């Protein structure tokens, strides 16, 4: 029940393998809306996070933040996870509580490969959140060179087309 | 250096204040996760001595700025997880502008390997119809900028800053904050340049609680030496 | 690989449940056609049939002598197998290459339980094997005793219902 989240946490894959052999729940959340793959999701763990989607789990599972998996996966730069996140179906317009999406955390950080995935993957550029900023926004005023530079240019793409 | 880079992973937090406004005492214990890597933190406080007195977010402020991100290029700049791991002492007047005030002394330091802040807080002079302990204040927070200079004669930062209050009808209160920051190690610290700290974060309930709480997530960062 | 057979040959659970959540192929034969499943299938595990059988395995895989883990399960007597492979699509009529069905192996052996499980699940009283014998004759020649009332009382109820 309860020592599950605990070798999520820590990395013990093969303790995740026992528990799941026997009878133990994915979906448990301890005190916060929490779930070892929430926990695996932070820390990169590709193991125990694809373990504990074949057996089946909620890939879109509330935070009491707001935050989703994706969120964390995001955050965090592992590439793989967000990959193995997103073709089980995840959404990637899931919001934040402040009003971010996955896309607004992966410019905040500076992940390059994270937005071209996330773009690729169907996340819109010019969404707002509550505060009221885009991605670009915070790519520009967190020293995010490259990342301004394809939203930039994904900007004049658009607002080139429609003035014709 | 080694208090820099002890903050590379997540650190859980554990925060306790004691306060007393107008004889009225009570606590406040938050509980939650930080990381300093990407200047995000994960909190939620709870009051243990009943129903809470004045109003969250006069108290948001009170209740880690070693938490704020800091870019590669300005690593330069940080003070704050220089001070670590034995700590520092903060201290803060908050003056409400025509009310009473606060005056806040806080403790910020490692027990083991969790982040404690212990808090200590005196408010006087509010008016008893007045908006704060009237409670007339909305339940959300706005972005902030937060601006931090050096001393060198207690060898830490002065910070100053300005917060403007949502009121119900559509008002603002503003919260007028002096604070300085200083040490209790006597060893080196980075003493900082003249710049700011930009601020984001939400307030918010737990569906399946019943005593007095708050949920909150906060974003920080820091600029102002705008080097390439 | 390769290690994965020890393992469920073993009854170790947790080496079973550590090898799948490596890369393992759960279709692998040694030197005769014979698969995790199968070996699982002939000693009894509820355990390693379940978590081999999540995992996804062709459940009715053809022995080199033409058994399936049905065959087995049904000679040896384990009860929970045998409805955990039938809800799964086993097929109840693969027959052996001496002909015979799962109901002549649990007639056979003298298992009643079984018996009524798999007339419950689609097996035929009268069908035949190359040696032209039915399950009734080797309930006679083998002292089970209930297993013949039984299944003489399938046969005389469609014989009448014939007669009319």
């Amino acid at each position: 029940g309860k020592e599950l989240l605990e070798a999520a946490r820590a990395g013990q894959d093969d303790e995740v393998a026992v528990l799941m052999a026997r009878g133990a729940e994915v979906n448990a959340a301890d005190d916060v809306g929490v779930t070892p793959l929430h926990l695996a999701a932070q820390r990169g763990h590709l193991a125990i996070v694809s373990v504990l989607l074949a057996f089946g789990a909620s890939v879109n599972a509330a935070d009491l933040w707001g935050q989703t998996p994706l969120h964390l996966a995001a955050t965090a730069g592992h590439l793989e996870i967000v990959e193995v996140l997103l073709r089980s179906g995840a959404s990637v317009n899931a919001r934040d509580n402040i009003g971010h999406t996955p896309l607004h955390l992966a410019a905040w950080a500076g992940h390059l490969e994270i937005v071209e995935v996330l773009l690729a993957y169907g996340a819109d550029v010019f969404a707002q959140d509550k505060f009221g900023k885009t991605p670009f926004d915070l790519a520009i005023d967190n020293g995010n060179e490259d990342i301004a530079e394809v939203l930039q240019r994904l900007l004049e793409c658009r607002r080139d087309a429609e003035a014709a | 250096s080694k208090g820099e880079e002890l903050f590379t992973g997540v650190v859980p937090i554990l925060v306790e204040l004691d306060g007393d406004v107008n004889g009225h005492k009570f606590s406040v214990r938050g509980e939650g996760e930080g990381d300093a890597t990407n200047g995000k933190l994960t909190l939620k406080f709870i009051c243990t001595t009943g129903k809470l007195p004045v109003p969250w977010p006069t108290l948001v402020t009170t209740l880690v700025q070693c938490f704020s991100r800091y870019p590669d290029h300005m690593k330069r700049h940080d003070f704050f997880k220089s001070a670590m791991p034995e700590g520092y002492v903060q201290e803060r007047t908050i003056s409400f502008k025509d009310d009473g005030t606060y005056k806040t002394r806080a403790e910020v330091k490692f027990e083991g390997d969790t982040l404690v802040n212990r808090i200590e807080l005196k408010g006087i002079d509010f008016k008893e119809d007045g908006n704060i302990l009237g409670h007339k204040l909305e339940y959300n927070f706005n972005s902030h900028n937060v601006y931090i200079t050096a001393d060198k004669q207690k060898n830490g930062i002065k910070a100053n800053f300005k917060i403007r209050h949502n009121v119900e009808d559509g008002s603002v209160q503003l919260a007028d904050h002096y604070q300085q920051n200083t040490p209790i190690g006597d060893g080196p610290v980075l003493l900082p340049d003249n710049h700011y700290l930009s601020t984001q974060s939400a307030l918010s309930k737990d569906p399946n609680e019943k005593r007095d709480h708050m949920v909150l997530l906060e974003f920080v960062t820091a600029a102002g030496i705008t080097h390439h």
